[PDB]
């Protein structure tokens, strides 16, 4: 499509919208241009949302206790306020781990202070600090508590900075309170940014004054993976194989000691930029660890992965790299034999978070595929900075897009496969467009790594080319 | 590794040596985990009667809760209006969840939208929400009606809903006639039924309060049918098929039987079918209003009884032979239709099924949980199958709806060993289904967990989970049974009696050990 | 022993060690039993592809046959016409065991007389027999029509079945013009399926062949249906449904459905329903006549092609999606009715499943028996679904059969790893589930012990049972079920994506092991 | 009822039939009268059913087969003739064993000639010698074969015993030919003493040469226990804890071996008379060894059977046979007390084959329950003999009942309870009687013994007293 027709598309699909509106959506809906480095050139992010237009964001308890705390498998994650954010977000994800669930790994179970009205006029402070001793009684195995705060803790005054300081030590327990509030920021972003602060400032610096750790020179951790379908461990397979030694994962299958121990490393490897982006940071100024950025979706991006990684290391860890890839090549190749015939050439559209709608275009690449267009629910600029050369020229892009913008903009590009989230998938597949789930991975994955591109291949095969497509139209009209 | 052509997800992806080996290596190298043995001895102490005492003491922990918030509920009591669009005031990370937990109950897209409040609203309310929320809903996805109900942070800070919607009407945000009905949903008061009940009278009160002077009861000649919050298309379908046989005039108010159905044909269809703002204007002049799920719809009750004068007959959910028939009776009653032949017989096919089944079911014991009126009329069927609904646990209950299944357990013999619990939890059931063994639960999604635990502490200690209620994710296409009526009583009769001879079955599998009893008839 | 409070029935009873001691010592004491490490080798044995290749080359035995004898087919058929009594000529034990077969798949009364020919009978033939017996049935029974068909002693002896009868009337045995429509059915040829054509056709020659004169094609508006063998009550409801809602007139010729569905109501009701004389002697002035299992319908074709000239379509069973669209399409056309909203909205919720469920389906691979047109029609919804029917068999299936099939087949890519296979029964079946081997099986009860067979060899090897067709013993009410249409297509569908949600939990039910992939939503 | 009104039931039932039918049906429907000694001058039974009635009985195959060959565990027993038969009985009859089915066992399988036009015009023979071969073949393990004669075989002019003489020489094997067709006989009955005759012509004699099986004074069978529901193993285990050694189980778990052992024992029991009371004079006659009828219905008639049985052994089994009463007289009573008040005064009519409609009564009034109707399909007078003692003054019999007969005197008489078979269930269940299945126990049991009459007593509670019953009317009619 040309840049003049997608320019126009845009400027059709705005006129439904009242003057306000318009004006504000119109700075979040671009035509890409890979040459440009600024990306606040042409797009903006990490805005407030239009009210009533049908935003698929969530918010920051979502981004705190959904995203980035949840996962921590053998600590309990306190849901604290009423009884709804903790019930709709119970195991939605599928941020993977290995444990006995009720007995020392919590990470499915929904926790909930359950307030009601007396909490509400009076204060749940009481109420924590008794929940906190039924947690200790209950589940002695716990390793810790973090108390995810929902919208009205900080409406009604409540202390729970306090509450953790005055329990935590009464009980000798890593207690974290957590100002993840849905009404803070716009978006699931401000609850990653929290979530960070809280990590550093109630965990991470435990055990700075011990030395009895033993470390090696090949110490890595893994920044911003959630393990998703076991996404974390397609990819720790083949660090290890590289003979490097993962102290921690960041936070799919983590433990707490995990994250105590992650300012050891020699390397911060950061998968997620937006989510984990802050402690990286940190750990770089206060420790001194160096962090850097890697993409295991699809080969391509794994095998310039591996070696950016291995450069870091000796000559012994970038053998052992060129290793993994040889015995890696004959697996993906044989992928892209069958797989790529059955794809190429096709139009894909995504919209996703705040990491996957660039991070996974080299592995549609990787089967011929082309990403026609590209979105965020809650990125930042300088996510799309490090977009902009990933997507071709005059492709569309569209940042915290409404439910009307994207039902417009498939109705006109009319992508061969959609690749979103569960709030779209149903209504794409009734239009008669393939549909895959690029959070959830559908029930599927790994995607990531080696083992997880094989998985990825078959998935988007199976259902761009399922004989259900053909089936939509009744032969009679 | 993989193989191409024989692909690996998950699992058993990672029950290859490799991957175990790794995970053993994690594991020792950094998760400080404890010791096998002392995860066992843990495990061990929550499956016994000491760990459940201290496990029911629990007064400020809840885990694992069998209900949902208020909005839930006012949201698909909306979706049930023609052209209708839920529009829930306050924090727009409530409403990807309420979207996202329908979307996977229905497989089905599910419509509402936020006015997104934020931190600049938490202090000066949300009008200017209210406002540019209301008109640009309107211009984009162009509803006939905008249905309103909060999210906590609206009602902590007590934003009044009345005059920020009549502000905006007064400023020129939406027109003065379009209609916004509307009502308060706090999260921290009762659960997502409740949030139903309360939608429900504020698009009732809408329609009609002020316009009552020329109503007269009885003069449309129909009966209103007031569904409550249902998640089965089938229990619409049911209600309105057995009226539509007896020739009984109805209307059935918030109807999303087309909306949570609409077929894949090439077009996507934001809005089809309910309830339309004509029935909602006209529903006073109905003979009566009948309540499907009483339990919840309290507050509907009362207005319509004080404001329309509608004489709403006190009548149990119809689930099961008795129910069913007592509420065929009395829809006879009020209408003036007798009932006809086709129901008599299907009522007759029914009691032949149970005839059939009986020696299958006689003395089984159920663990159970839902919302109020389902779990009666769940353990009222049950006695009438000669089943023993032994543990009853309803966490949205009240005192005075205990009172009254206690009541109908009295009533059977079929009743002596059953306890009915308000106010505790799927945490709280998991303790009574190791202390005091049924046969099988009969709950939601959230029952795999504690199918889970029991099969952990041995194969005997199983207790199977049978998937009836709210939400149903982990299967396909369930959301369209029916539990209501005779139709309903005989897929459930079915299911239940299936279940108990699939697991028979599997435990007479074992050749030369068990397989003596793997009859092919039964 | 037994405590009173918690008696055991055989299972679990027999597994109390004084139990398990005596039955050893009754075994080491008088079975010479075969040592149970031989009795191990001949089972694995038995699980290779070198026995499977002795297994397939068998000329003479049959070891637990995938069909029935000719006589069942013609009682079913009788049973559904008005006030109809199916008498079988012959040996009495025959009619004990159709009754019987009948009864546990319906769990129904099944009425249905013998004439008792013995030893006698055997040498001089059964007129006598005959002549007492309708007399004796109609006076006792009071049917106002009997429909005879015969056992394989009547068929080997010869007795003319046509003599007997207008003997019975010269004599005065029975009225001249009591209706005593006939068929000759052998069970050394064909199946059950081809006593059901025999019956049928006997039956419509009977009311039509010497009154042709006076029959006009088309001259009443409507279409003939005929059901062929059908089990499911919720088939001949659904193609009933769907007519009415077109607006077709038809008439369904065969229509057992009220007779083998009567409700416990206090009373015994030996005939219900049915086929009326008056829609037979008619059915010549139909538009047309539509045959929906014709690979069993062929002599009732050529009657109906040769006496009433009726051009009879050529159309598959309506299963699945395509094949109920073109069932649909040629209703219309030959009514002239077009095929109206509700039945597309419904097509459309059909595709909306299959959109929704097809991840969990692609590219599972399914073993299936049963008769011809049930058979062809699963596994033509099987390739619509993307899933791969590799062993498909039909113990009573032809080569011209085959032929269609390895069509059907070879039109899709899912077809590529499927062998059709006739005249072959378990046993062989048994084999293929072994040696090749698929995630489930799709079938009747019988296949039961197949399963049992394959978790034998280990858990890994175990091929689970989804139940679909005739007979299906060991489950309740499932006879009520729906495989026809678009009904019947959601039905199956739901069934077999949740059958292998079921497994996958099953699967990964093991904590700390496979619970990683025990997901709530899938 | 009284006499008068049950006499005026019959007259009123039978005027519906024509003459010859009313002529012979009155002579199979009676009054009971316990002072007759000899049943014929009351009833007649075992003759030809009178065509178009809907008679219960089955054939001579089911007999012979579905009966008395059938449960034999380690034989393969041929449904030989066209396809129906075997199909029908597979596996109907819950006549139980242990064994691995298909590989040592095989008494759920249905093996069968599956005739076709070929075979009946010229004839089976050779068909039937190849498919003794692929039995051999496929089936190693198989320690003998039957040749169940269906309808055709005799009437075509086969000659199944020249084929078994020559293929059992051949391969050093029993091959037993049954001369079962369908066609012979009145019922049953016929079959059970054909299969009867065949075991004595082909097996029985076997091991008459051989002295090696080392015997003992307490060595007995139980003869004519089918193990319906485990029935021979609830019986056989108070045998054995009474000092004996069952040394065969005729046939019910039964194997061949044990069979050619049976006339090395010093007593037979026969529990069904019907079916083998032939097979049982026979070894009176050759080997001198005497039978004794018993019944293991209910603790009153186990108990009295328990002592005939010891009184024909000495002191020392006499001795256990009370340490066994006392054992299990807890355990009885206490279902009696939980039982007997539920079920005190209920009547019950039966209808059942050839032994079992006398054999229970005794059972039933140890629930304080009262037969007020019983009969028999296939019963001879010496079976009606033995009834008129066991049921009550002017209580009803009936021989080979009608389906109309059968209704009408349910219509009349109102039992709370019939216990009857599959073909009667549904239709009794329509009129809101309680109904029980009498031949296959409705998929429970055991029924016999002390732990049998547990299960028994549970089983007639549950359904007599269930909910269902109250509600089979419509509260607006
Ligand atoms: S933004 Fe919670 S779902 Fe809401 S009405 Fe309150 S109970 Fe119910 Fe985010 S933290 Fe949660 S999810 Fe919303 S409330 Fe805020
Ligand atoms: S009395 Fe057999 S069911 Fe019949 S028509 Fe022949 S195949 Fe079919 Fe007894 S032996 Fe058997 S069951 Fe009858 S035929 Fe005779
Ligand atoms: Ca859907
Ligand atoms: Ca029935």
């Amino acid at each position: 499509m040309s840049r003049e027709e997608v320019e126009s598309l845009i400027q059709e699909v705005l006129e439904v919208y009242p003057e306000k509106a318009r004006k504000d959506r119109n700075k979040h809906l671009a035509v890409n241009d890979p040459a440009v480095t600024q990306s606040k050139k042409c797009i903006i992010s990490n805005k407030k949302s239009q009210p009533g237009l049908m935003t698929i964001r969530g918010c920051a308890y979502a981004g705190s206790k959904g995203v980035v705390w949840g996962p921590i498998k053998d600590m309990i994650h306190i849901s604290h306020g009423p009884v709804g954010c903790g019930q709709y977000s119970r195991a939605g994800r599928r941020n993977y781990y290995i444990g006995t669930t009720g007995v020392n790994a919590f990470v499915t179970m929904n926790f909930t202070s359950d307030f009601q009205e007396k909490d509400i006029v009076f204060g749940g402070d009481k109420k924590l600090a008794k929940l906190i001793d039924e947690v200790e009684t209950l589940f002695p195995l716990n390793k810790g508590i973090s108390v995810q705060s929902e919208c009205p803790i900080g409406l009604i005054g409540d202390d729970i900075e306090s509450v953790s300081k005055v329990k935590g030590a009464e009980l000798s327990k890593t207690i974290v309170p957590v100002r993840c509030e849905g009404f803070r920021g716009v978006s699931q972003s401000l609850g990653h940014h929290i979530a960070n602060d809280a990590v550093r400032d109630w965990v991470l610096g435990k055990r700075d004054e011990d030395t009895t750790f033993a470390s090696t020179p090949y110490d890595v951790a893994i920044i911003g993976d959630y393990n998703i379908g076991g996404d974390a461990w397609s990819s720790r397979i083949l660090l290890e194989e590289m003979g490097l030694r993962c102290v921690a994962q960041w936070s799919g299958d983590g433990s707490i000691s995990e994250i105590e121990l992650t300012p050891k490393v020699k390397l911060n490897l950061v998968h997620c930029y937006r989510s984990m982006n802050y402690i990286s940071r940190h750990m770089e100024e206060k420790y001194g660890i160096p962090w850097m950025e890697y993409n295991f979706f699809g080969p391509t991006k794994t095998i310039e992965s591996l070696r950016a990684i291995a450069a870091k290391f000796d000559e012994s860890i970038q053998k052992k790299c060129e290793e993994v890839i040889a015995k890696y090549k004959p697996e993906w190749e044989a992928v892209v034999a069958k797989y790529r015939p059955r794809l190429e050439g096709k139009r894909v559209m995504l919209y996703i978070g705040g990491l996957r709608p660039r991070h996974v275009i080299g592995a549609y690449e990787d089967l011929g595929m082309e990403v026609v267009g590209t979105g965020y629910e809650f990125a930042h600029n300088d996510d799309y900075d490090r977009t902009m050369k990933e997507m071709g020229d005059s492709t569309l892009l569209y940042d915290d897009v409404t439910g009307y913008e994207f039902e417009e903009f498939v109705k006109r590009i009319k992508p061969d496969l959609i690749g979103s989230g569960i709030k779209e998938k149903f209504i794409f597949q009734k239009m008669g467009i393939p549909f895959r789930e690029m959070h959830s991975w559908d029930y599927s994955g790994p995607y990531h790594g080696f083992d997880g591109f094989a998985i990825f291949a078959r998935d988007m095969d199976m259902t761009l080319n399922n004989p259900c497509w053909k089936k939509l139209q009744a032969p009679w009209e | 590794s993989q193989q191409v052509d024989k692909i690996k997800a998950s699992y058993p992806l990672f029950l290859d040596q490799d991957y175990k080996d790794m995970l053993a290596k994690k594991r020792d190298g950094f998760e400080e985990k404890y010791p096998q043995d002392k995860i066992d001895e843990v495990f061990q102490w929550t499956t016994t009667k000491e760990y459940q005492e201290l496990n029911f003491q629990r007064e400020a922990l809840t885990v694992n809760p069998a209900k949902a918030c208020q909005p839930l509920g006012a949201v698909l009591c909306a979706l049930g209006f023609e052209k209708t669009m839920p529009y829930v005031h306050g924090s727009q990370g409530c409403v990807a969840y309420f979207r996202s937990y329908f979307n996977r109950h229905f497989r089905e897209p599910v419509s509402c939208v936020s006015d997104s409040m934020t931190e600049d609203a938490a202090v000066f309310g949300g009008q200017q929400n209210m406002k540019d929320g209301l008109q640009n809903c309107k211009a984009t996805y162009k509803p006939d009606m905008i249905a309103v109900s909060t999210t906590c942070m609206a009602e902590v800070i007590g934003d009044d809903l009345n005059a920020f919607i009549n502000n905006s009407k007064k400023e020129g945000f939406i027109p003065d006639e379009f209609p916004v009905p509307f009502a308060h949903t706090p999260s921290f008061v009762g659960s997502h039924v409740t949030g139903w009940d309360n939608m429900f009278e504020g698009i009732a009160r809408y329609f009609t309060l002020k316009s009552m002077d020329d109503k007269v009861v009885g003069s449309n000649k129909k009966i209103n049918i007031v569904p409550g919050f249902e998640t089965y298309l089938g229990n619409f379908r049911v209600i309105k098929r057995m009226l539509s046989e007896m020739g009984v005039g109805y209307s059935l108010l918030s109807d999303p039987e087309e909306v949570l159905d609409t077929p894949a044909d090439g077009q996507f269809r934001m809005y089809a079918g309910g309830t339309t703002q004509e029935e909602m204007k006209d529903a006073p002049n109905a003979l009566n209003t009948v309540l499907l799920q009483p339990w919840h719809l309290e507050k509907t009750k009362k207005f319509v009884e004080g404001t329309w004068k509608h004489e709403v007959p006190k009548l149990n959910i119809p689930m099961g032979l008795d129910w069913t028939d007592e509420f065929l009776m009395k829809v006879s009653e009020i209408s003036g239709q007798p009932i006809p032949a086709s129901l008599t017989k299907e009522r007759g096919r029914l009691v032949d099924m149970m005839t059939d089944s009986h020696t299958w079911l006689h003395g089984k014991r159920f663990a159970l949980w839902g919302d109020p009126d389902f779990v009666m009329g769940l353990v009222k069927f049950l006695l009438e199958l000669g089943c023993e609904p032994v543990h009853i646990l309803c966490h949205n209950g009240n005192k005075r709806w205990k009172k009254a299944v206690d009541a109908i357990l009295a009533a059977s013999p079929y009743g002596k060993n059953a306890t009915v619990y308000i106010g505790k939890d799927l945490w709280h059931l998991r303790s009574l289904v190791f202390t005091d063994k049924p046969d099988f639960m009969i709950g939601n999604s959230y029952g795999k967990f504690i199918q889970r635990d029991t099969l952990h502490k041995g194969k005997e200690f199983e207790v199977p989970l049978i998937r009836i209620g709210f939400p149903i994710f982990d299967r396909h296409h369930l959301h369209r049974s029916t539990t209501l009526g005779y139709e309903g009583a005989m897929q459930i009769l079915t299911t239940l009696v299936n279940s108990i001879l699939e697991r028979l079955d599997e435990e007479t599998r074992g050749m030369q050990a068990t397989d003596y009893n793997h009859d092919l008839v039964r």
